[PDB]
RNA sequence: GCCACAGAGCA
């Protein structure tokens, strides 16, 4: 079978069963015609941040490589180094600059290119290969102040910094290239900091791109995970009030009551989080069964911002098929 | 060169050679030095 | 009466089976009653009159 | 012009005949192991197939591919990229047809 | 008045000569360091820190059979870690 | 409370014991050349064979 | 073949420091004697140490 | 010259309020009951006698 | 001291929902639980990141260096 | 013990020998003496060794064996509704040998509906791996649970929970594996047996590729302790207050 | 024992604590407040200056790495700003007044024939006290005090230089006169320190563990929602320690992260387990805080429910930075010409009587031989032949 | 730097 069936203290039928050498009918040869005949892709959201979508029909171990290729193998931009003139702040240097690194840059990724690190700092960053980001903020006491006021944001003119402070300085051609997409944060509205009168941050940003393995704040993706789709099977009929019961034992919209026959059917087994609250009473044992099925993925990738969570799932399979093929093409050394 | 920082006034100053180690708006005796004007590097890590 | 009555994949059950760790005194401690307290050889004594 | 230092395959592991072999990738990790684990075992002739990281220090991979006497395990690891080349390329190609779809 | 620390003072006691310089005595050549577990290593494998490993030292003999491995090393150098720290020549 | 006994203990027993060892006769002489068994345990067999 | 090999190999091998081994073999089990309070073979008031 | 207690009646943070603390660069949730002397801050333990 | 930037366990930047948190505590008089739910705080390891959150840079600013208090 | 060099600033021994130490990973610290003499270095290796030093001399039993965490996950293994597909099999059998030594795959134990695998002739596969390696041991032991059976007539294997472990050539034909059979204080154990009749070489392989499987093995195939494996049912709380 | 591990715990001071100069103190960069919080918590406000971090725990057996209380923690949390902490450090010199009319200088910067300082003074300002700001290695100089040589005069150069395994940025400076009219100066140098391998961590329930293994979150198991745990605890602490307190905990701190409340986890009663079974289950999780985790190395589903959620975690101030030692040859004894004791003067470890008789257990003379002759205080030496001295 | 004192780490 290919449903992972859900019991009460362990998990079942959890390994994949799709390959000769299962069975004496030596079957599931593996055949390109046959998985693409099978294989299925269904959009249920698209959004500009979060995109929800089922694969049917795949194995396990492809769609957990996409995952963990868009988790920390998708490149995008983040801030590297930081160069500090007069940081006056409370807020140690370290942690400004740690939290600069934090921040999301709507920057495509394919605008960059890479930086070598042997080279050395006086030739290492041109103007394809890091984006230069400057922060000046002053606090200063606002005179025009009401006089019992205890807010910051009246007191004070510039005590909190925020994200949309860090304004973009073009180098040479990223005057042109980045003319119709100048660099902002994705989220301007991100507490760097906060001030008081006398106190002053100013630093200028080197931001390169990198890979989410070396450091968490380049990965593209808030989240990136799969979730098997959930499987309600009532063996025998549940009727009257044990059935509101049986309603009670799931999220309200998972399974409903019919109006004729007053029986408990699955509505929408999307819905049901794996709670296996019906599984502690001993009047549904023997009434109901919980699975998921193997190959059917609930993908929800939600982006930080930078790109769009479709190509971030388009360039996690390019990034397979890109490993494939290298090693492919690679020579074997005694 | 404006250097030091009183640590209660918290007024800029600055020490010649003969000048002892207080404040001139007031008496406070504890002085604070000023943060270097020189380029500091950090990685975002 | 308490360990005959755990179901089987019970963690502390399997590691008092296995020896990995802990014992079957640990487990009734945990699950039933914990027992008499025996300080130098005998019950509390008398701190108060 | 080509990598020689990316897949190795290790002769005090392999065999006389090349039936079974070992190779070891550096710069992978179960990303690719698992995959090429799943799709070169489908291969009828494949009847020993398992990849380690022996330390999470060392960024290396050695699978461990063992066959029967028709094909050499060099054969299998070629079929199974090359199938999961084929593979990549369909779910690209349907994943590409339904976000243009809607 | 804190007595004077005389002869028999010297000798006896957890640090006295007996029993803190004689019978035991610090060494060189050695490294404390917290443990951490690795079930990849051997059981008669001990994984060493590259910043010890890179004071810890051992005095190799120059050989027919070791020359080009020690020549190696030196020009490697005391950063990189397959290197040499200090050479003691034969005269000298 | 109980390690400074048991510290104390192992010094003395090891500060009495340390002399003993088997000899190519298999008879166990102290350093000063003097039987203190014939045959160690009366079988001359080790404990950790 | 077996048992007489395994005979040879279980003899005490000549210079074998067995003092030393004996004490420490005395010594470290006094570590992990946790307190216990023993009684005279069903007698409650005897306490044998 | 005893050396006074921190937040006892003879000294300076007796009863005042958190602006204060903040003039005289005192945290208001120091719980107090120690000595400085020469900088060092020494607190003395509470002992048990017959 | 100051709001995380990111959230720990997932990655989901959470640093810009703490003024809109302390406003819907403040003026609209809601609940921690459901201001929370109206930020799209979902996940509870977000959740926990501005609900268990310390704000002592508030107290620290207190003790400015280079301006009377 | 042999150096391995790794950057990750702190001493990593395997936590098979972390019981003759006495230690535990909570801020032990342990020193690193490095003898600057060859016959310093040579005694050290030969009459000091963690191979050479298997057995406790207090009363011969081995010291050095599985600890917490790897018996748990060979008992989970051997456990006897643990059947495994090919797939799995041969992926444990790399995870052991780190895709280097040679398997010789046994017949499977169910044949018809499909073909599985036991745990146990995965430990049958780990104490020997291919025909070439001369690990041959015999043993019958009894596990620390040991429930004897329905009548006394009826030998020791025929126990409830597959109390008594047998051992034949080197397959597992009984019983699993725990604290009694891979961990320490018994002279009936696996390892014991190999470190006897074969060496201590032999011994430390079988050591190592345990480490490595059950190291490996109980993170894909999780183990875990709540609060429901603490609270009492229903029917508990009567009788507790009635006795 | 969590008694005694309370007292250590990293995590903010005081409200003042950046503008006071200790001789150490560490200090964590995001504290946050326990989510199964105390009425004594309350009473002592605690709450206002925490000491620790909430983290997402899976208690399974992850790896190997978890054997014997060790811990399993997450790359990206610890990039994230899980743990990380930084370290003050205080060094102090007076410029005392001698009885000869002479006192000790601090101004000096040796400047190259370029323009440009010399590497031992790169940090050090013109005024011969370190600049606020700037990195110092080991090596250089921060406070460059020079004492009279008699005590025009000439002074010698004692120099403060700092020697550490790690760099250091020096946050403050300070210059005062004290009572008796000497002139007192106070360099306040901070470092910033990420949680590492060897890193002790305590969970509040005592389970003092150090970090064996730093591993990726594409790595970890994951759940439905897409939830990566910070720590990965292993099951085996609970059976022979009876900590059903930390479970408790557990599900208190999820059910009241999903309801918006923090829990009581007061003495003889607090939060009671049926309420919070009751807000897990309307919220569509697990009573007893089991979760499904997929495993994220293979991608399929665990075979075993996790007990997954928020447990309070304490970073303890025993950190390996400080711990790791190592010698070769170095300073000596004058009078024993054996090496010295502690890592502050580059000493050497004691084999002492205990290890001699257990290397005499085994039977090694020529080891004995090396480590307490050789390599400690070989000599050689006359000996008379007829009257023996 | 010497000397005591004080606290802390691991069973
Ligand atoms: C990054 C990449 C170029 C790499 C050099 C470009 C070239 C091909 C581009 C995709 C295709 O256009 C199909 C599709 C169109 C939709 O509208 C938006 C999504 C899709 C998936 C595209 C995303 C992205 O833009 C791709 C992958
Ligand atoms: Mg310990
Ligand atoms: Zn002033
Ligand atoms: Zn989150
Ligand atoms: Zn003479």
């Amino acid at each position: 079978s290919n449903i992972v069936g859900i019991e009460y203290n362990r998990v079942t039928n959890t390994t994949s069963t799709d390959f000769p050498g299962f069975s004496k009918d030596a079957e599931n040869e593996w055949n390109v015609e046959k998985f693409k005949k099978d294989f299925e892709v269904n959009i249920s959201s698209l959004d500009a941040r979060e995109a929800n979508f089922d694969l049917i029909n795949i194995d396990t171990s492809i769609a957990n490589a996409f995952r963990r290729i868009m988790i920390s193998e998708v490149p995008s931009v983040a801030a590297e180094y930081v160069y500090f003139f007069n940081n006056t702040s409370v807020i140690q240097d370290e942690v400004l600059a740690h939290r600069i690194g934090l921040v999301p840059l709507k920057v495509d990724p394919d605008m960059l290119t890479w930086v070598d690190s042997n080279l050395p700092d006086d030739e290492k960053f041109t103007d394809e290969n890091t984006i230069v980001l400057s922060l000046n903020v002053k606090c200063t006491r606002n005179p025009d102040a009401p006089k019992g006021s205890t807010d910051p944001k009246e007191l004070y003119n510039n005590a909190h910094v925020y994200a949309r402070d860090l304004k973009f300085e073009p180098q040479g051609r990223q005057s042109t290239t980045f003319a119709d997409c100048p660099v902002v944060p994705a989220d301007p509205d991100i507490l760097l900091a906060k001030l008081r009168p006398g106190q002053e941050i100013s630093l200028k940003a080197h931001c390169i791109l990198g890979i989410g393995g070396d450091h968490a704040k380049f990965s593209p993706v808030s989240t990136a995970s799969y979730r098997l789709l959930p499987q309600i099977n009532i063996l025998q009929p549940i009727k009257g009030e044990s059935a509101r019961r049986f309603q009670k034992c799931f999220p309200p919209g998972v399974i409903g009551i019919d109006e004729g026959s007053d029986e408990a059917y699955v509505k929408d087994a999307r819905k049901d989080t794996v709670s296996r609250e019906v599984l502690r009473y001993e009047e549904f044992a023997d009434k109901v069964k919980l699975g998921r099925v193997r190959n059917h993925f609930i993908f929800n990738v939600e982006s930080a911002g930078a790109m769009t969570p479709e190509e971030i799932f388009f360039k996690s399979v390019r990034i397979l098929k890109n490993k494939a093929e290298y090693l492919k093409n690679c020579p074997i050394t005694q | 060169t404006l250097k030091y920082i009183c640590a209660e006034c918290s007024s800029k100053l600055s020490l010649s050679r003969t000048d002892a180690v207080r404040c001139k708006d007031c008496g406070h005796r504890i002085l604070l030095k000023a943060r270097t004007k020189r380029l500091v590097q950090f990685e975002a890590r | 009466v308490c360990i005959n009555e755990l179901d089987n994949w019970n963690a502390p059950l399997i590691m008092a089976t296995c020896g990995s760790k802990g014992s079957t005194l640990n487990v009734s401690q945990m699950v039933a009653v914990v027992g008499q307290q025996i300080i130098s050889g005998n019950r509390v004594p008398d701190g108060f009159q | 012009e080509p990598d020689r230092e990316k897949i190795k395959l290790l002769t005090q592991a392999t065999s006389e005949d090349g039936t079974s072999a070992s190779f070891q990738i550096v710069e992978e990790d179960h990303t690719l192991g698992n995959a090429l684990r799943y799709v070169i075992m489908k291969n009828p002739d494949v009847e020993f197939c398992g990849y380690s990281i022996p330390h999470p220090s060392e960024n290396l991979l050695n699978i461990r591919i063992q066959t029967y006497g028709e094909t050499t395990a060099v054969d299998a690891l070629q079929k199974g990229l090359k199938d999961l080349m084929d593979l990549c390329d369909v779910v690209e190609s349907k994943f590409t047809e339904k976000i243009k779809s809607m | 008045v804190k007595p004077i620390r005389g002869f028999c003072q010297r000798l006896k006691g957890k640090q006295g000569r007996f029993r803190g310089n004689l019978s035991g005595k610090r060494v060189d050549f050695s490294g404390r360091t917290v443990i951490s577990p690795d079930p990849n290593l051997s059981i008669d494998e001990v994984a060493v820190p590259d910043r010890v490993a890179k004071v810890l030292t051992y005095p190799e003999k120059v050989t027919r059979y070791n020359r080009h491995k020690l020549q190696e090393l030196i020009v490697n150098g005391p950063n990189v870690h397959p290197g040499a720290n200090y050479l003691l020549k034969r005269n000298e | 409370v109980k390690t400074a006994e048991t510290g104390y203990m192992s010094r003395r027993l090891m500060k009495s014991l340390e002399d003993l060892s088997c000899q190519y006769d298999n008879t166990v002489r102290t350093s000063a050349n003097g039987i203190v068994q014939f045959t160690y345990g009366g079988d001359g067999l080790d404990p950790l064979e | 073949e077996i048992a007489l090999f395994k005979y040879r190999k279980a003899r005490l091998e000549p210079g074998t420091a067995i003092g030393a081994i004996g004490a420490q073999s005395i010594g470290e089990p006094g570590t992990q004697m946790t307190l216990k309070t023993f009684h005279f073979a069903g007698v409650a008031s005897m306490n044998v140490t | 010259r005893m050396p006074i207690m921190l937040r006892s009646n003879k000294c300076i943070l007796y009863d005042a309020d958190e602006s204060k603390m903040a003039k005289l660069n005192e945290c208001p949730l120091d719980p107090g009951g120690y000595f400085i002397v020469n900088g060092t801050e020494k607190v003395i333990l509470v002992q048990e006698q017959l | 001291m100051i709001v995380p930037v990111r959230c720990f366990s997932c990655g989901k930047v959470v640093g810009d929902k703490w003024e809109s948190y302390l406003n819907l505590l403040q003026e609209d008089e809601l609940d921690e639980g459901t201001a929370l739910s109206r930020l799209g705080l979902k996940r509870y390891c977000c959740r926990r990141m501005i609900l268990t959150h310390v704000d002592l840079i508030e107290k620290f600013l207190r003790y400015n260096p280079l301006e009377k208090r | 013990h042999y150096a391995k060099i790794r950057p990750w600033r702190t001493f990593r021994l395997n936590e098979c020998v972390c019981t003759p130490y006495n230690a535990d990973f909570d801020g032990d610290e342990m020193n690193l003496h490095v003898p600057q003499t060859e016959e310093a270095r040579a005694e050290a290796i030969n009459l000091m060794g963690v191979k050479n030093n298997l057995l406790t001399p207090k009363s011969g039993e081995p010291i050095i064996a599985a600890t917490q965490d790897f018996i748990t996950g060979s008992y989970l293994i051997s456990h006897k509704d643990s059947f495994y597909d090919r797939a799995t099999l041969t992926q444990l059998l790399s995870m052991m040998s780190d895709g280097i030594e040679h398997f010789d795959i046994p017949p499977p134990a169910i044949m018809k509906p499909y073909y599985l695998w036991t745990g146990k002739q995965v430990f049958s596969l780990l104490i020997k791996p291919n025909h070439n390696s001369p690990v041959v041991i015999n043993l019958d032991a009894k596990n620390k649970v040991f429930v004897p059976p329905k009548s006394k007539s009826l030998p020791n294997e025929m126990s409830q929970n597959d109390g008594f472990v047998i051992i034949r050539g080197s397959q597992i034909l009984s019983g699993v594996m725990d604290k009694s059979v891979l961990g320490d204080g018994k002279k009936h154990s696996v390892f014991y047996t190999i470190l006897r009749d074969y060496g201590p070489q032999e011994a430390a392989n079988a050591m190592n590729r345990m480490a490595k499987l059950c190291a490996r093995f109980l993170g894909n195939r999780g183990f875990s302790i709540g609060i429901n494996d603490v609270t009492p049912a229903d029917d508990l709380k009567q009788k507790k207050e009635e006795l | 024992y969590q008694c005694a591990m309370g007292k250590q715990a990293i995590g903010a001071i005081a409200y003042n604590q950046f503008k006071r100069i200790d001789t150490l103190l560490y200090l964590m960069t995001y504290p946050q407040q326990p989510m199964v919080k105390t009425k004594t918590i309350e009473l002592i406000d605690y709450d206002k200056l925490p000491a620790g971090q909430n983290a997402t725990v899976a208690v399974m057996s992850y790896s190997g790495y978890d054997i014997e209380d060790a811990l399993v923690l997450n790359k990206s949390s610890i990039d994230r700003g899980f743990g990380r902490c930084e370290t003050r450090r205080k060094t102090t010199t007076v410029l005392k007044r001698y009885a000869n009319h002479t006192q000790d200088i601090i101004g000096g910067m040796r400047v190259d024939e370029n323009g440009d300082p010399i590497w031992q003074h790169q940090s050090l300002g013109p005024d011969g006290l370190g600049e606020v700001g700037m990195k110092v290695q080991s090596g250089q100089i921060y406070i460059n005090k020079s004492v009279p040589t008699n005590s025009q005069t000439q002074y010698r150069e004692a120099p403060v230089i700092y020697r550490g395994p790690e760099p250091s940025h020096i946050d403050q400076v300070m210059m005062s006169v004290s009572d008796n009219d000497q002139a007192l100066i106070k360099v306040l140098l901070r470092q910033n320190r990420r949680p590492e391998l060897g890193d002790k961590f305590s969970s509040r329930h005592g389970q003092k563990g150090v970090c064996g293994i730093i591993v990726k979150q594409e790595d970890m198991p994951f759940n439905d929602q897409g939830i990566v745990p910070d720590i990965i605890m292993n099951p085996h602490g609970f059976p022979s320690r009876m900590t059903v307190g930390k479970m408790i905990e557990l599900i208190s701190g999820k059910a009241g992260v999903l309801n918006g409340t923090l829990e009581y986890g007061t003495c003889f009663g607090g939060s009671k387990l049926e309420d919070m079974s009751k807000i897990l289950v309307d919220q569509g999780f697990n009573y007893s805080g089991k979760d499904m985790l997929y495993s994220g190395i293979t991608g399929e589903c665990l075979q075993a429910y996790i007990f997954f959620g928020p447990i309070y975690y304490q970073k303890l101030k025993h950190m390996v930075l400080d711990k790791m030692h190592a010698r070769a040859r170095g300073p000596r004894a004058v009078l024993t010409r054996q090496p010295t004791e502690g890592r502050s003067r580059d000493g050497g470890l004691r084999l002492g009587e205990m290890e001699r008789d257990c290397v005499i257990a085994y039977g090694a003379s020529q080891l004995l031989l090396e480590r307490l002759m050789i390599s400690s205080d070989a000599f050689e030496v006359d000996v008379c032949d007829k009257c023996g001295l």
